């Protein structure tokens, strides 16, 4: 009897949202539907373009029901407030959306409440101004959740999906696979934070005050994550955005997506995560996440930069290019904070910088560098990461690099942190080595036959080449 | 130093309406004066304009209904960071 | 999929 999607987000051990308010920006809604009656406040904010009734409020009503619906909702308690920015054809404007977001911020300033979650179940093309408004609203301390988009395309080409600091959600089906419908389907790529159920999702139907309908889309997926976030923020109201994102990643089902569904180049970039509620089992734990930069592009001196959130520490830095035409990476300070920078090679199509960003309070972390010597440097403190860059066209708390490369060790004073190094090598397109259960991968690199790059996938270090050895640095409390 | 942007997805563009985004620290009073200034300068050139909204609280700036002909002029106004042509968003 | 969901 439990809808498949609500079972899917139920953790393997289990036992809301009322302190939290969820704002919805959408079509008009049927606020008297019995799923949501008394739970949604209609603001009567409206900013919509001219067209060009059951249908007028179908989309919004269903999503309000996914978030908070008494029978089929994720966060059955939760209070919602709705703004109308989509017309009867489901069409809105970037300007109308901006005015809506501004309205939410003004409401908050005038009558402050607790944590706010804003669900943006909509998409247009990449918009500088829409992304900036989302970022500013996120920085003001509001949580934003958006749909990845339904075009079976790179979510970085769409807004608010592409917007920095917003939680962007793709859709998976009952078989935990990315939704595809012909040439259409869930968007993907490095701007997607995670996936959630978004096919055949039962919820309130505005056809009649007690009716239900199954709908599909990345908004339905985004609505699951908005609900999960509302519950998480009710339990732990002081979470920063970075703490909330790390929990969402951490409590997700991992490696359940067949990445064959995605276009080849997007496989490495797309997180293999399906959202789930936190378990009843939960003491401090080390949370880390992998942050891919935008591609540097092909300029000879191009650099890609991957950054962590202000309250996170960069524990390691790796890089990847598909050609293997690469000058590696280094950790450099910037506004008094370490970032991961990767360098393109001459004639390279470009590279990605890949940060490992972790929640480590009381950490004092530094970088120890040695210029080309093979070349070696150690934390003379625990080693959490090795990086190496070179300026040439081609070739024990210790990092070792190529004799012609500079080598960089990330060293942290973090008492109460235990770390170990696990190695694995083989004859090979890809070699792989995973940390043990209960340990957190902090760093991933290849021993110095021609490697494309290295990157952490959850707690597994992956090395890609054209006698390769993957090296994982793993830590725990 | 002010730049112009419009939607790469051509069918989703909505020409004739522009979001004028001012520099981060711009004050509401400055946004209002800048909007009035655009309208006056436009009017001297024979153009009708309409200020649909003045933004403050997240981004400073304004929404203006005008011909794109005026964009070179608008990009030279004080406080302008960039201008974006309005475009469509859709239920997902 | 319903057509209220663009562009399904």
């Amino acid at each position: 009897s439990i809808p498949w999607n609500l079972e899917r987000i139920t953790p393997p051990r289990y036992r809301g949202g009322s302190l939290v308010e969820v704002y919805l920006l959408d079509t008009s809604i049927q606020s008297d539907h019995r799923e949501i009656e008394g739970r949604v406040m209609v603001t009567d904010f409206e900013n919509v373009p001219e067209e060009d009734a059951s249908k007028c409020d179908s989309h919004g009503t269903h999503l309000a029901g996914v978030v908070s619906g008494r029978d089929a909702g994720v966060a059955k308690g939760a209070s919602m407030r709705s703004l109308r920015v989509l017309n009867c054809q489901g069409k809105g404007t970037v300007s109308g959306t901006l005015i809506g977001l501004e309205f939410i911020r003004k409401s908050q300033l005038v009558q402050p409440v607790g944590p706010l979650v804003v669900l943006l179940p909509l998409a247009g093309g990449y918009s500088r101004v829409l992304n900036a408004a989302c970022q500013r609203l996120a920085r003001a301390g509001v949580v934003l959740v958006t749909a990845a988009g339904n075009f079976r395309d790179d979510a970085c080409l769409y807004s608010p999906a592409s917007a920095p600091e917003v939680i962007t959600v793709g859709a998976t089906n009952a078989q935990d696979q990315p939704v595809t419908l012909g040439t259409l389907g869930t968007n993907f790529g490095r701007c997607v934070d995670l996936f959630a159920p978004g096919e055949d999702i039962i919820g309130a139907s505005s056809d009649c005050s007690t009716c239900f309908v199954s709908q599909s889309g990345t908004s339905q997926a985004a609505a699951h994550v908005a609900g999960i976030a509302a519950m998480m923020l009710s339990a732990e109201p002081e979470l920063t955005l970075a703490e909330l994102r790390q929990r969402l990643i951490h409590f997700s089902a991992k490696d359940v997506i067949n990445e064959a569904w995605f276009p080849e180049d997007q496989r490495v970039l797309t997180p293999n995560l399906v959202a789930a509620l936190p378990p009843s089992t939960h003491g401090w734990q080390l949370f880390c996440r992998t942050v891919w930069s935008a591609h540097s592009g092909p300029t000879r001196m191009a650099t890609a930069i991957a950054r962590c959130a202000p309250d996170e520490e960069l524990l390691s830095c790796s890089s990847f290019s598909r050609s293997g035409k690469r000058r590696g990476e280094r950790m450099e300070a910037q506004g008094g904070k370490l970032v991961c920078r990767a360098h393109n090679a001459f004639g390279g199509e470009g590279v990605y910088a890949i940060a490992r960003c972790c929640l480590l309070p009381q950490a004092n972390c530094s970088v120890h560098t040695a210029p080309p010597a093979g070349t070696r440097v150690h934390c003379h403190h625990v080693l959490t990461g090795c990086s190496s860059h070179w300026e040439v066209e081609d070739l024990p708390n210790q990092c070792v690099g190529h004799r012609e490369a500079s080598i960089h060790a990330s060293c942290c004073h973090a008492p109460g942190l235990e770390c170990k190094v696990k190695e694995h090598g083989i004859p090979q397109e890809q070699v792989t080595v995973a940390c043990e259960e209960g340990w957190t991968l902090t760093g991933c690199s290849a021993l110095p036959s021609h490697v494309l790059g290295a990157y952490a996938v959850d707690n597994t270090c992956v090395v890609r080449s054209r006698a390769v050895t993957a090296v994982a640095i793993c830590c725990r409390s | 130093t002010a730049t112009f942007h419009r939607c790469a997805k051509d069918p989703w563009r909505l020409p004739g309406t522009y979001v004028v985004v001012l520099k981060e620290e711009t004050h509401l009073s400055q946004s209002e004066r800048t909007a009035r200034r655009l309208q006056a300068q436009a009017a001297r050139r024979g153009y009708l304009t309409k200020i649909l909204h003045v933004f403050h609280g997240l981004l400073p700036g304004f929404l203006v209904k005008m011909s794109g002909d005026l964009l070179e002029l608008a990009l030279k106004l004080p406080h302008v960071d960039y201008i974006e042509e309005d475009s469509s968003v859709f239920a997902q | 999929f319903v057509p209220t969901t663009f562009a399904c």
